[PDB]
């Protein structure tokens, strides 16, 4: 069981205790239940809050990325026949929003993605089958230069390798963080500036950014030599939380996100017009 | 290794309790799914931080 | 008690005795004492020869002079002891031979002296060449005998292509093998810092893949010595003092008893 | 190789899902836990928290402070209503931002007694007596306090105890309520009267505030999570 | 087994 | 447990005992802990060396080698119907480097094959499904000459069928080594001159190679005939020893690798220039 | 036939996985193992072993036998720091690339004090007395033994022990620092400063060598495993 | 043939020890996976390899 | 349906595998074996019987 | 009906006994794996095939 | 276990029992060990002949 | 189970 | 089973 406190029959009364007066300035949220100020019957209760424990509130994979990779003939000027993402749930704004519930998090993370392709041209031929390559770049490791250089050689770290048209790919993340939670809030800097410093530049910092490259990047590439005819393909990650603990609760974001920290531009009117006296 | 559990049936067939059965299989507990068996608690650290927590059918201020 | 200390030690093996009253304590490489191939790690079926008292003891190889300009010294073992008395003759007899070793390294100066002698045993020693041909130095010269060899403190690529040298090529700080020599203390050894000790003591176990092998085709252990700070001496810009090595085989043994091996040095 | 049959559903990913995948770092040393402070188990927890309600959402009040203020005045006209509201936890503009509608616009569903409390923002010179009531849906909206009165009501008596709580009693015919608008499972009307008028000494101001909040009461619960329409994004 |  | 030990609380000293002053030219390691030179509290200690252990330091599939392959009409001039790679560590450095910190090891093989091929040409009709064979060929055994002659009836030799587009391929090998432990460095020579040899060539060897053939080859073909238009293909080979023992550490490679053995070429200048007082 | 469903992941290839396959050589008749002296259990005991800091990488002496050397002299400026260095042990060009440094390059994260040994290789008729220190972040890195005496330090007096080790205690903030360069997880600094000054007779050398040499203590550990910088390879 | 063993819990779910379980489908042991249950060493052999090992509060020579 | 997840080598042949597979020819009524004189258990043991060197290999 | 073995364990991990486990899914013994547990035997019937076999110290003929 | 059999010590010989000698004539493989014929040390053998079963 |  |  795991069902909600029963009502209690409750019935008139002439008394000296007022549960219905209260203070709020103490801070304090009034414990009142309908049978406090109006008469109640017995219910037994069977509802429950299954769904809205902060696993089930949660547990469910949200889109954090959209990567874009073409497979090509190497021409020689700026292309995409590998990227890469720095990996956050903040190009994102739903996730971001209910995570920000809360000031500091504890979890573990499932990553699932999925892939699509398709024809950029008219017609030169076609393509067979594409694998992909998904590899993490922890911070302090070489990242590429080339789609094809020694880096993707993956020796240490962790890569995917993707089948395209299979199950999408699917891996599972440890708890990762430097801290003993992770910080969805922090207000300080990564620098402080000293009295002594030669230039003020020394010490500047992002206000609210800690490390420079929080967890990294995930590198995509295809690892097929090119086709006659072009292939575009699109990377989708979905990200899910598991095995979560949440603390500090806030106020939920009221205004349109601007940028990685809580800065806000503009449509700062989140409210309607409504008449004091209208239903 | 097997783990056997009863599940909350919402939606009865016409035909009592009914389980299921989890086995994990990596050494990993990142790799584990969800238990989704979550213990909860009171709101009272929210809802009434005060150091003399009064009872509700006395006056607030005294 | 009685006055005993970590400095003063008397080593004996055979008819041959060593006494240092400048010691820095001794090292057993990786912890393990040289010992004989047991009957559950044996492989050569045939009854081996165990010469004892006749091999294993101490031989002393020809002095080097440590000067300013030293950029260092180093031998490979069994090698260095292929002319070694009676140890040779079996070395070159059998084919097979395993064996482990006490190395004594000897280098005394005065309290006004200066300077420091990093002195290390590796295991399976590679050196680098002298060319743009890959593991291309030859026997000979890849085995000086009782000389040893030297380092340099850098690259000469032996240009000659037409009639090449086939040398090594050792640099210094690159412990004459692509790697940093500050990372070498991984490597069992001791200091010779002219201000504490006269001497550096490494009993070296016999250290393979298998429990005995061709002593002629392949060396066992490196002694690299390297000068990790420079002679100095007085004002005199050019000193010299010796650096003898004094090499002991132990628990020594052979299989594969044959017509002798006589290698082509030339 | 044991026989296996591949089932429909099979290769399929749904969002939705609760499975097993393999570690990509493994047996890395996790940081341990601390106890921090401040817990939650449960969004619940967080609409049970009394957060001010935006009451005054006329043109030049709503996306301001005054947004919160409601007048009250001892030259108030007493047979107007000093404030009208619908019972749409979620949709209603006045509660639908509120910690409580926030929560409840992540899911489809909610039921369960809500709280309504009211904090005098007054002199102390200052006295008075309002009526706040609730009337469950099917018949005409309040306009008079004579309407209010015949449904659940609390006449409140201002004074040392500076706050009033009215509990809206889960009254519905469904066992869950929509979280948004829809006449087949709407909530009621609440209203404010005064039942006498606020009095002042001189020297004493005669207009003042009143600040108002919303709780949900320990029987509430939701379900059906779904997104909510209180954040969006650009191409 | 381990049947909670 | 396994964690690693714990701060002890330690206090103010005034003593003959000297933890802060030592002789390095024993060749030891003074075995000091922050509470024998600073005043520590107590701290239980959580950390662990969970991921440095040998098995997690080498537990990840590393690229070892890019095998290339064609399927086309067989016309008659030097051709890629076939391909044959001595399996080494040696081709690729990550691996290489990492496996180079001893100087012995020993362990099981597991090789996993990533598979893609495309359309060389603009074009002419298209191509069906490939299936790849992938045969070991042992030192002794046959190797081709031919991309179907009799040798890839593998009667006796391990062959893997590799379908296009399948999960890539996966095997493991035993410990297969001629001693009780592979050799990363070998300090010797396959041969020795000896005096009364003929030419002084009989005796002639690589420095530092051991058999000539070392552990053989994997030679890959395309089972298929082939299609009018030519497929290019590419077989990726990733290795990861399991169950790993080893022996002997060593200084890792600290200037660009110059082939098979020890031997360095250029860019012998690994370290940066910084300044003595300079932090 | 096992009624079966395909979840997401399948058919996957993880570099890091860890998952049964078939033995291409099957029944093969294994080597046995023999006892061989050295063997390594864990990263870490390579990162434990004291190995030398190329702590002079000046113009003319970096990448040559004089890195590791650092010139002590009677007539020295006392004032001046003799060597000043950051302590961030897999990034700082005099740490990064000693056996420390070298196992850190393959992790992300580090943890644990470290200790610095000094070598005194000067003749046995020279003496002196040297301060070395460490200075958790946060502040002006030290250029006067003013400030330097001030945070974590050891006097070291030369004499018949010849060397002398500083322990850099484990004060950080996060769990966990990172092995590349950030603010965010700096460590500190250390510097070196005469306390008194190297006296010689005469007939002796004024100038000679002062080695130095990193390793960890027991408490240190490494975690998220990396591809090094290290090491590349060209086309 | 099943082996059932302990998973050391890094993030734990709001729902304690937790196992996973494990079959060998091979008669070759190189087909295994791999363990990872590894057991640790003293560094001594490298960071102390001494005949006469001292005690640190002691002259290191004597 | 028991959710699966497909492993790498997954739908592979390896010509050294050692696996179950379906069997064409059901319920066949097996010949027993008899007790035939000269059954070999190892090829080792071919390689212990003395067989003739050609030790004279001349033109 | 699962059959448990132990393997012939070659190289150990840095971790005693190992086992694996086999099931027959099919009615027909053609239809299962080889077992690869097989027994030898003496040459002798080959090597030495004589009717009055004798012992190598004596002499062969007499 | 399916090891194959260690190798006995075997020292000098002066005798009347001559392993070494034998007549092929009879249609026998002599059964000589190493220990027949040279000195030996005790080997534990480990090697196997799991490989070459039929 | 039969385990031999 | 072999739990350990
Ligand atoms: C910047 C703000 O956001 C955060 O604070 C924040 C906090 C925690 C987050 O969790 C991600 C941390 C882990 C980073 C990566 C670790 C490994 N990842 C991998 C690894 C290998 C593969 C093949 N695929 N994915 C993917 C995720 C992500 C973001
Ligand atoms: C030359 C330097 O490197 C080494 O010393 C060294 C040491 C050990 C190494 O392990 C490989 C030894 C096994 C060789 C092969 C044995 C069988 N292999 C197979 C066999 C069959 C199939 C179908 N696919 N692969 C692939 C590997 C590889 C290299
Ligand atoms: C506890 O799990 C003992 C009972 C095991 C029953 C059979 C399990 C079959 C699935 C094996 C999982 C292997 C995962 C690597
Ligand atoms: C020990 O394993 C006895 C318990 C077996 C439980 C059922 C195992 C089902 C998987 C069979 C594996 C067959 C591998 C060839
Ligand atoms: C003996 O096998 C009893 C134990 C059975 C354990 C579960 C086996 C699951 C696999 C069923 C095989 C069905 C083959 C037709």
């Amino acid at each position: 069981q795991d069902s909600l406190p029963d009502t209690k029959a409750s019935g008139p009364a002439h008394s000296k205790e007022v549960p219905a007066l209260t203070a709020v300035e103490t801070g304090a949220t009034n414990p009142l239940a309908p049978s406090d100020t109006v008469q109640t019957r017995h219910v037994v209760q069977r509802r429950s809050r299954s769904e809205s424990t902060i696993e089930s509130f949660f547990a469910r994979g949200a889109c954090v990325a959209i990567i874009e990779v073409d497979n090509e003939q190497p021409t020689t000027r700026a292309q995409k026949l590998f990227a890469m993402w720095r990996i956050t749930y903040k190009d994102t704004v739903q996730l971001r929003r209910k995570l920000e519930f809360f000031t500091y998090s504890r979890f573990d993370m499932e990553f699932t993605f999925v892939v699509t392709a398709n024809f950029t041209n008219a017609n030169n031929g076609h393509a067979l089958n594409q694998v992909y390559q998904i590899m993490y770049i922890p911070p302090g490791a070489p990242t590429p230069k080339s789609w094809d250089d020694y880096t993707w050689q993956t020796s240490s770290n962790p890569s995917i390798f993707y089948t395209y048209g299979a199950a999408p790919a699917r891996i599972s993340v440890p708890y990762v963080g430097l801290a003993n939670a992770y910080s969805h809030f922090y207000d300080g800097f990564a620098k402080v500036p000293l009295k002594t410093d030669a230039n003020d530049q020394i010490g500047d910092s992002l206000y609210s950014a800690m490390t420079v490259d929080d967890f990294g990047v995930l590198a995509v590439r295809v690892v097929n030599d090119h086709n006659p005819t072009k292939v575009t393909s699109k990377v989708r990650i979905y990200m899910k939380p598991k095995h979560v603990r949440v603390w500090c609760p806030r106020p939920p974001r009221a205004v349109p996100y601007y940028g990685p920290g809580v800065d806000y531009r503009n449509n700062l009117d989140p409210l309607s017009e409504k008449g004091l006296t209208t239903y | 290794g097997a783990q056997v559990s009863s599940q909350k049936v919402g939606a009865h067939e016409n035909s009592s309790t009914i389980n299921y059965t989890t086995i994990n299989y990596y050494k990993d507990s990142a790799s584990n799914a969800a238990s989704k068996q979550d213990y909860s608690q009171d709101p009272s650290k929210f809802t009434e931080p005060l150091k003399d927590v009064l009872i509700k059918t006395a006056p607030a201020l005294n | 008690a009685c006055g005993y200390s970590d400095r003063v030690l008397q080593l004996t093996l055979g008819n041959s005795t060593i006494t240092t009253q400048e010691a820095a304590n001794s090292v057993v490489a990786y912890g393990r004492w040289p010992e004989f191939i047991r009957d559950d790690e044996a492989n050569p079926v045939d009854q081996p020869t165990e010469p004892d008292v006749a091999t294993c003891r101490f031989y002393t190889l020809d002095t080097v002079m440590w000067g300013k300009e030293s950029k260092g010294w180093w031998w490979k073992l069994p090698d260095a002891l292929r002319d070694m008395g009676l140890f040779g003759q079996n070395m070159y007899y059998h084919y097979l031979g395993r064996s482990g070793y006490t190395v004594h390294v000897q280098c005394n100066a005065s309290k006004f002296h200066q300077g420091a002698l990093g002195v290390f045993a590796i295991p399976e020693y590679c050196l680098a060449g002298d060319s743009d041909k890959q593991r291309y130095t030859s026997y000979a010269n890849a085995n000086p005998g009782e000389r040893g060899g030297k380092f340099y403190s850098q690259f000469n690529k032996d240009n000659a292509v037409t009639s090449p040298k086939r040398e090594f090529c050792p640099v210094d700080y690159l412990l004459g093998c692509g790697v940093l020599l500050g990372n070498a203390f991984v490597y069992p050894h001791q200091i010779i810092n002219l201000r504490t000790n006269n001497s550096a003591t490494i009993v070296l176990p016999y250290v393979n893949a298998l429990a005995i092998d061709s002593m002629v085709k392949h060396n066992n252990w490196g002694i690299a010595i390297l000068p990790l700070s420079p002679l100095d001496f007085a004002q005199d810009s050019s000193v010299e003092i010796p650096i003898t090595v004094t090499i002991a085989p132990m628990c020594s043994e052979f299989n594969g008893l044959r017509n002798v091996t006589a290698p082509k040095f030339q | 190789g044991l026989p296996v049959l591949n089932t429909p559903g099979s290769n399929q990913y749904l969002t939705s899902d609760n499975h097993q995948s393999p570690c990509a770092i493994p047996e890395f040393d996790v940081t341990p836990p601390i106890d921090i402070p401040g817990e939650v188990k449960n969004m619940m927890e967080l609409a049970e928290i009394d957060t001010m309600i935006p009451l005054n959402l006329e043109s030049t009040k709503r996306n301001t402070m005054d947004m919160y203020r409601v007048t009250l005045s001892d030259s108030a006209d007493l047979s107007q209503p000093i404030l009208c509201l619908s019972l749409s936890p979620a949709f209603d503009p006045r509660l639908s931002h509120t910690m409580l509608g926030e929560v409840l616009n992540y899911y489809t569903h909610w039921a369960g007694s809500l709280k309504f409390t009211f904090l005098f923002c007054g002199s102390m010179m200052a006295t008075g007596k309002i009526l706040v009531a609730y009337a469950p849906p099917g018949a005409q909206p309040p306009t008079s306090r004579k309407e209010a009165m015949l449904g659940t009501h609390v006449i409140w008596d201002l004074g040392l105890q500076s706050s009033c709580t009215m509990v809206v009693p889960w009254i519905s015919n469904v066992t869950y309520r929509q979280t948004t608008q829809d006449s087949f499972t709407e909530g009621g009307y609440i209203s404010m009267f005064y039942q006498t008028r606020i009095v002042v000494p001189l020297s004493t101001p005669k207009s003042m505030s009143m600040l108002g909040f919303v709780s949900a009461c320990n029987d509430f619960s939701v379900r059906l999570l779904r997104d909510t329409t209180h954040i969006s994004q650009s191409a | 087994i381990s049947e909670v």
